[PDB]
């Protein structure tokens, strides 16, 4: 995680097979070994990508050397240095060069060559070209470059009227009016592009970002959105990025959405996003999760693989939230059956009885520490995601297959499980079970065993204490009520509920014996100050309970004492600097 | 207040699920592989109710151990100075500037046009989770029942947690 | 308490449905209601209490209903009528509000996606149903019944129900948006 090191150590390493002066195949593999996991690591800004190309080219790996170039243009959009280090490597090429060379070009120009300072790539393509008997070809891609937008286009357009001296003025009009709309466009964004080679150095402070001068740039793009404005879109995204601010890529989810782009150029952005954007941040995410979910519509087996793995990866980057799990189950009972409810009252009892097996005995695995990667859910349920799983076991055996013993049963079993003993839906679908079936008694049982034993949250007590006071009162009576309270303990439906709201270790204990031990306790130790107890000296027989006129029979014992030393002694342990700055 | 002891397993939405009803907060953060949080309210009150109101209260199946602690950027202030061992001066909270007659300590808005009669009994001033709200004393408490029963079908499917 | 109750109520000469501030009528309803429970035996089979459905009651409450946007409390009043769980309630609760409020037809409580999401936890949560007539009636009843251009608020709210309960119809419920 220290980008220093690794670049001492690449610089060291590196210095190592030079200063070495041989090949030094330790050095050499040590060398590769370090870029590769720099690579894996690191996002690999264009000059130590520059440095690794041109160590790997002076070890001579021609196979090697093809893979690295995808992988340097792996991660980057912008990179012409990269295309052109490939058509300058690939220009030297063996039986597929022809049609290997222009297959790098032609994705190259895909890619870069909607860019500002992209002039270099069509240079070199028409270089390529020229370099054969393919002026066909030239023409073609002399024509293609004149009705882009480019800094030097001017230039283009008079060296292409002058080589052009064979074939020149074959068509006039569309080659003329495309380069004069060019010239316009160039005219018009030569003030966003000023704006921005007038803000762009590294001073370490927004300078370096261009933040201002990028976000107008993108608004005038996005606004002003004709053509190949969606490469644009892109070309300027991807740039804007190469200086990890995620309100730039949510700016163009809704500019690909607006623009009404095809669904494989806009999936594609959100795959690459998601693996560049650093982890942790986490919004465009779930927007990519609902986006799957909302394309789904057109049925494709594509958007229910794209669901399933990117599933795969956010709950292994992110173990505790538990939504990545409803939503995977959910897509999981939707795309794998799909009963539509036009079919056989047989055969969609027999869709729902079947998921219900797969996911008792994927919990039942799951639990014994049991894994069959046959089924996908046993790579995605987790400790603390195990719980909505039973709870849709809970909640399909007893609301679609009207089976209440096997769903009770199914409480009883999984009550004592110490993953799920304490959870928020396990408990609300108890509460919701036992609210259906009208029965007070397990319901009275479960709200007054919820602070001692049960261990849910504050705001969810509040909450199943307040409704279940409503739902009391309003389907309950007095009959039942008076019935209802053993007065051992002191308890009532009514009551309790509002003694019991911001308490959960609130008990309802009646105790003389309270009175004896007290003094001793903490609330008494710390009383007007909370955390720190002191000793306090108090008298031992103190007479302020006694009136004055039950005085004068007896005379007054002297006062015994007791804490009378402790009057300075005041401690405190304390638990924020020794397990936190201490550690 | 520090919150000690966690498990590690838990989030932070979680935890202010715990908190949340003790007072309205302004939360701080829960460091990562740490394995302790801590949360800040508005008023002290609020913080003392945590502190007593939660004292060993197991969250994931573990005791959970409070106490009183600083912020994040007092910690950082802490942090450099017990590498150098030089001083470790503290500074305190900033206060209220106490007047103020329309806030009832120890008091949540539970959710977000006000012309009130701003009499006492009424709560006055509030807070949002950084905006001071005018409360309806009508309006709060069917909001705040609004939320609870949503709260309970988005719970019990496994949306909120 | 019952005879509080008699004064709280004629405070407000025996209107509390329509005071403004909603916690009186509410705090006053449902400990009304815990009282007539024990009044009155329960007219319902499987025993069932009627708490909030009662002539008295039930007045009470339409009569709050039919203010609309004027009054405040609306969808927790209403969340309370889903909470029967039988064959006798789930029909009368059906036929005397969730029907007469859509053959008023008032505008209010058909954009609102609570209405609709609690007409079909209504039905869904019927002990006398099974699953396929309960699948069946909230998909080819309930759910045509909603107006297309009111699908934008009632959408979201009723996808919540339906993303939940029924996975399997979730793509009929996108078609008709």
């Amino acid at each position: 995680a220290l980008r220093g090191l690794d670049t001492q150590f690449l610089q060291d390493n590196t210095a190592l097979v030079q200063a070495y002066r041989g090949l030094d195949w330790s050095d050499i593999s040590s060398l590769t070994q370090m870029v590769d996991v720099i690579e894996q690591t690191v996002v690999k800004y264009g000059n130590p990508n520059d440095s690794i190309k041109l160590a790997l080219e002076t070890i001579l790996w021609q196979i090697l050397r093809k893979y690295p170039l995808l992988f340097g243009f792996w991660k980057r959009f912008a990179t012409i240095e990269y295309q052109l280090f490939g058509l300058k490597k690939s220009i030297a090429v063996l039986a597929t060069s022809v049609k290997w060379f222009p297959t790098s070009l032609e994705l190259w120009c895909d890619y870069l060559n909607v860019l500002c300072v992209n002039n270099p790539n069509e240079t070199d393509f028409i270089r390529n070209n020229f370099e054969i008997a393919k002026d066909l070809i030239g023409k073609q891609f002399l024509s293609h470059p004149f009705w882009d937008k480019f800094i030097e286009f001017e230039v283009g357009q008079k060296n292409w009227h002058n080589v052009q001296r064979i074939y020149e003025y074959i068509i006039e009009v569309p080659l003329h009016q495309y380069a004069r709309f060019f010239t316009s466009y160039k005219k018009f964004l030569n003030e966003k592009n000023l704006k921005t080679t007038r803000n762009i150095d590294i001073v370490l402070r927004k300078t370096q970002t261009t933040v201002n001068e990028i976000w107008q740039f993108e608004s005038k793009i996005k606004q002003p959105f004709f053509n190949l404005g969606q490469v644009l879109n892109d070309d300027l995204e991807n740039w804007s990025r190469y200086l990890y601010h995620e309100n730039t890529w949510m700016m163009y989810i809704k500019w690909l959405t607006k623009k009404n782009i095809s669904d494989e150029v806009v999936v594609d952005i959100y795959q690459k996003a998601n693996t560049f954007l650093p982890l942790d941040f986490k919004t465009l995410r779930y927007d990519f999760l609902r986006f799957l979910k909302r394309k789904y519509r057109s049925n494709n087996t594509l958007f229910n693989n794209i669901f399933n793995e990117t599933v795969s990866r956010y709950l292994k980057i992110w173990p505790n939230d538990i939504l990545l799990m409803t939503e995977y189950l959910c897509m999981l009972k939707r795309h794998s059956f799909k009963n539509s409810l036009d079919q056989s009252p047989k055969e969609i009892l027999e869709k729902q009885t079947s998921f219900t097996k797969i996911l008792e005995t994927s919990i039942t695995n799951y639990i014994n520490n049991q894994i069959d990667a046959k089924v996908h859910l046993q790579t995605l349920i987790n400790d603390k995601n195990l719980s909505i799983v039973v709870v849709e076991l809970i909640k399909t055996t007893w609301l679609v297959l009207k089976n209440n013993m096997q769903t009770r049963k199914y409480f009883n079993l999984y009550q004592k499980n110490i993953l799920i003993k304490n959870s928020v839906p396990f408990w609300l679908t108890y509460y919701k079970f036992e609210k259906s079936n009208v029965n007070f008694t397990k319901l009275n049982k479960f709200i007054r065993e919820l602070g001692v034993e049960i261990y849910l949250p504050t705001t969810v007590m509040n909450d199943i204490l307040t409704d279940y006071k409503t739902f009391y009162l309003t389907h309950s009576n007095i009959v039942t009520y008076e019935s209802s309270i053993i007065d051992s303990n002191t308890f009532d439906p009514i009551l309790y509920p509002e003694l019991k709201m911001s308490n959960p270790k609130y008990d309802p204990v009646l105790n003389t014996t309270a009175n004896v031990d007290w003094h001793k306790k903490t609330e008494w130790k710390e009383a007007g100050h909370i955390g720190i107890t002191t000793e306090r000296p108090q008298i031992s027989n103190s007479i302020i309970e006694c009136n004055s006129g039950t005085l004068i029979q007896k005379p007054i014992s002297l006062p015994n004492f007791r804490n009378l030393e402790k009057i300075n002694q005041v401690k405190i342990n304390d638990l924020y600097t020794e397990e936190f700055l201490k550690e | 207040v520090f919150i000690g002891g966690l498990s590690s397993l838990v989030t932070e939405d979680e935890l202010r699920a715990y908190f949340q009803p003790f007072g309205t907060i302004v939360y701080v953060k829960i460091p990562v592989g740490k394995c302790c949080g801590f949360v800040q309210y508005v008023d002290r009150l609020s913080a003392e109710a945590a502190i007593a109101g939660m004292q060993g209260f197991p969250i994931a199946n573990s005791r959970v151990r409070l106490s009183w602690g600083r912020s994040a950027k007092q910690t950082a202030l802490l942090q450099q100075a017990m590498l150098s061992n030089s001083l470790q001066v503290q500074q305190q909270q900033p206060g209220l500037q106490q007047p103020n007659y329309g806030y009832i300590p120890s008091s949540t808005c539970e959710a977000p046009n006000v012309s009130s009669t701003m009499l006492p009994g009424c709560q006055i001033l509030n807070y949002s989770n950084g905006q001071q709200v005018i409360m309806q004393g009508s309006e709060a408490v069917v909001n705040s029942t609004n939320a609870m029963l949503n709260r309970l079908e988005q719970g019990s499917n496994g949306f909120m947690f | 308490l019952r005879n509080l109750l008699e004064k709280i109520e004629s405070s407000y000469s025996d209107n509390v449905e329509n005071v403004d501030d909603f916690e009186i009528f509410w705090d006053y309803l449902q400990f009304k209601t815990f009282c007539q429970n024990s009044l009155y035996s329960s007219r319902y089979s499987d025993s069932q209490s009627n708490g909030l459905l009662n002539k008295e009651l039930f007045d009470k409450v339409w009569k709050r209903l039919s203010c609309k946007e004027k009054k405040s409390g609306q969808e927790i009043l209403l969340n309370n009528l889903v909470q029967f769980y039988s064959k006798d309630t789930v029909e009368f609760v059906e036929k005397n509000i969730f029907q007469k409020i859509i053959e008023f037809g008032w505008e209010y409580y058909l954009q609102n996606g609570m209405f609709w999401n609690c007409y079909c936890r209504l039905i869904y949560f019927d002990t006398s149903r099974s699953y396929l007539d309960k699948r069946q009636y909230i998909v080819r009843k309930i759910w045509p019944q909603i107006d297309k251009k009111f699908a934008q608020s009632v959408l979201p709210s009723l996808t919540e129900f339906c993303e939940s309960y029924f996975p399997e119809e979730m793509d009929t419920l996108e078609e008709m948006f």
